[PDB]
C-alpha cells in the first residue's frame, strides 16, 4: 500500500527546512 | 443564520484591524532584554539544530516551565540566518493570536540568542501523527480549522509564513494548537521570492523558482491537511528532487476513505493554478471557511477554544514527549561576538 511504502521510505522522521 | 454569518464577518474584520494596530505598535518599538540566563533553572535539553538548542528551564522565583530556545551567534552568522532569526524574535514578540507559542522573554549575552516561551509538556503534533499513523478526519478539521484563523491573522498582517508541517505544531494541555517557528515568516505585500521550507510542503510556484504569495501557505495547508488525514504526505519519495516533480506533476492520489468534501478542499487548496487555488481567490479565507469540509466547524467557537479537543497528550514539567539529547554547556565567552549583527535583537 501507499503508506507502506512511505513507512519505508526513509523520509518518515522530522524533516529539514531545505 | 446568514445574517449571523454576516454579523460574523464583520466582527472578523473588526477584530483584525485592531490586530493590526497592535501589531505594528509592537513591531516598530520590540521589547528587548526582559530577563537574563541567571533567572532559570535548566532541566532539560528538547531539542538540537544546526545553530542552536532548545532547552525545558524552570524560572526560579515563579517556577513556571519554560521552552529557552538558546542560538550561537557565531553560527547564526556562518549559516547565513541573521535576518531570519532577527525576524523571528520581532514577529513572536509582536504577534497575538490563541494557536501561537506565547514568548514571554528575550536576551542575549556575549555569545547567544535567547528566547523564552511557555512550556507545552505534549510536544509537536509530528510524533504523535507518527505513533498513532493517521487523524479521522474530525479530528483533522480540528487542526486544519486553527491554521485557518491563524493564517487569516498572520496575512491580514502582511506576514507570509512557509513553515507549516507537523513538526512546527505544538499541541497544548487543551488539545490546541500552537504553531511555533517563524525564522521563515516574511512581512511582504505581493511576491518574494526565496527558495525555503521543507521539500515535502513546498507549493509548485517555489519549486518552480517563480515569485510566489501567501498562496504557498494555503496549498501548503492543504499538504497539512492530507499528512494529517492519510498518514502519510501527498508527494512523497526518497529524495527532495523526486518530491518536486510529483508536486509539479499536479497530480495527487487520495486514500479510498478520504470523503468526498475533504477531496474536494484539497483539489482547490492543492491546486498547482496559484490564480484558482483557495485563500488566493476574490472571496480570499471566505472560499476556505465556507466550503462543505468545514459545514460543521464553529469558527467562533475555535477561536474562543470552546471545542472540546479530541485528543489530549497524557498529562504527566514532564520530558517524555520529546526525545534524549547530550547535555553541554551554555558557551559564553568573555568577548561579545557579532555585535553588529545583533543589535536589534
Ligand atoms: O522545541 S519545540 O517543540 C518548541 C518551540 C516553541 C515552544 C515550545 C514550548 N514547549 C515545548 C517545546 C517548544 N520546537 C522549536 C524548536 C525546536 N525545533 C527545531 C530546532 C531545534 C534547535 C534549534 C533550532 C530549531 B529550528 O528549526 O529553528 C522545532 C520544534
Ligand atoms: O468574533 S470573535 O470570536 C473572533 C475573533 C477573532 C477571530 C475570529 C475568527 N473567526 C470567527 C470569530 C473570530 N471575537 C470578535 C468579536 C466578539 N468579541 C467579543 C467577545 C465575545 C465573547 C467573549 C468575550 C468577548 C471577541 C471575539
Amino acid at each position: 500500500t501507499t503508506t507502506a511504502d512511505f513507512i519505508a521510505s526513509g523520509r518518515t522522521g522530522r524533516r529539514d527546512a531545505i | 443564520a446568514a445574517a449571523k454569518k454576516g454579523s460574523e464577518q464583520e466582527s472578523v474584520k473588526e477584530f483584525l484591524a485592531k490586530a493590526k494596530e497592535e501589531f505594528l505598535k509592537k513591531w516598530e518599538s520590540p521589547s528587548q532584554n526582559t530577563a537574563q540566563l541567571d533567572h532559570f533553572d535548566r532541566i532539560k535539553t528538547l531539542g538540537t539544530g544546526s545553530f542552536g538548542r532548545v532547552m525545558l528551564v524552570k524560572h526560579k522565583e515563579t517556577g513556571n516551565h519554560y521552552a529557552m530556545k538558546i542560538l550561537d551567534k557565531q553560527k547564526v552568522v556562518k549559516l547565513k540566518q541573521i535576518e531570519h532569526t532577527l525576524n523571528e524574535k520581532r514577529i513572536l514578540q509582536a504577534v497575538n493570536f490563541p494557536f501561537l507559542v506565547k514568548l514571554e522573554f528575550s536576551f542575549k549575552d556575549n555569545s547567544n540568542l535567547y528566547m523564552v516561551m511557555e512550556y507545552v509538556p505534549g510536544g509537536e503534533m509530528f510524533s504523535h501523527l507518527r505513533r498513532i499513523g493517521r487523524f479521522s478526519e474530525p479530528h483533522a478539521r480540528f487542526y486544519a480549522a486553527q491554521i485557518v484563523l491563524t493564517f487569516e491573522y498572520l496575512h491580514s498582517l502582511d506576514l507570509i509564513y512557509r513553515d507549516l508541517k507537523p513538526e512546527n505544531l505544538l499541541i497544548d494541555q487543551q488539545g490546541y494548537i500552537q504553531v511555533t517557528d517563524f525564522g521563515f515568516a516574511k512581512r511582504v505585500k505581493g511576491r518574494t521570492w526565496t527558495l525555503c521550507g521543507t521539500p515535502e510542503y513546498l507549493a509548485p510556484e517555489i519549486i518552480l523558482s517563480k515569485g510566489y504569495n501567501k498562496a504557498v501557505d494555503w496549498w501548503a495547508l492543504g499538504v497539512l491537511i492530507y499528512e494529517m488525514a492519510a498518514g502519510y504526505p501527498p508527494f512523497f519519495a526518497d529524495q527532495p528532487i523526486q518530491i518536486y516533480e510529483k508536486i509539479v506533476s499536479g497530480k495527487v492520489r487520495f486514500p479510498s476513505h478520504f470523503s468526498s468534501d475533504l477531496k474536494d478542499l484539497l483539489r482547490n487548496l492543492l491546486q498547482v493554478d496559484l490564480t484558482k487555488r483557495f485563500g488566493n481567490l476574490k472571496n480570499g479565507v471566505n472560499d476556505i471557511k465556507n466550503h462543505k469540509w468545514f459545514a460543521t466547524t464553529d469558527w467562533i467557537a475555535i477561536y474562543q477554544r470552546k471545542v472540546e479537543a479530541p485528543f489530549i497528550p497524557k498529562f504527566k514539567g514532564d520530558t517524555s514527549n520529546f526525545d534524549d539529547y547530550e547535555e553541554e554547556e551554555i558557551r559564553v565567552s568573555i568577548n561579545e561576538k557579532c555585535g553588529k549583527e545583533f543589535t536589534e535583537f
